[PDB]
């Protein structure tokens, strides 16, 4: 949802491109924080953010 | 690097109609949009209020 509504802070694009770019990294952003506390849990003021 | 955004420009005129001011505080001079991702990183560790 964090990749989704900055689309959505957007218009929204119906180009197609920006559905692509969407998804690749709307693919990148799960893969690197979905686990976010544990995997970075010692890091203060990212669990802030 | 903020205090390059922030004193850059000269000022344009000195309108009397216009005072934006802080509460009990000095006429207020710049604006700063940013976006909502930046505003929840310089504000967090960087900035005061």
């Amino acid at each position: 949802l964090l990749p989704m509504q900055r689309y959505l802070d957007n218009g929204r694009l119906a180009t197609r491109v920006a559905r692509a770019t969407l998804v690749a990294e709307l693919k990148r952003s799960f893969c690197d924080t979905s686990f976010f506390l544990g995997k970075a849990g010692h890091r203060r003021e990212a669990i802030e953010a | 690097w903020l205090v390059d955004l922030t004193t850059a420009t000269q000022p344009s005129v000195a309108v009397p109609r216009l005072t934006h001011a802080d509460t009990r505080g000095r006429p207020v001079d710049g604006v700063l949009v940013t976006t909502a991702a930046i505003k929840q990183r310089l504000l967090q560790s960087f900035l005061k209020v």
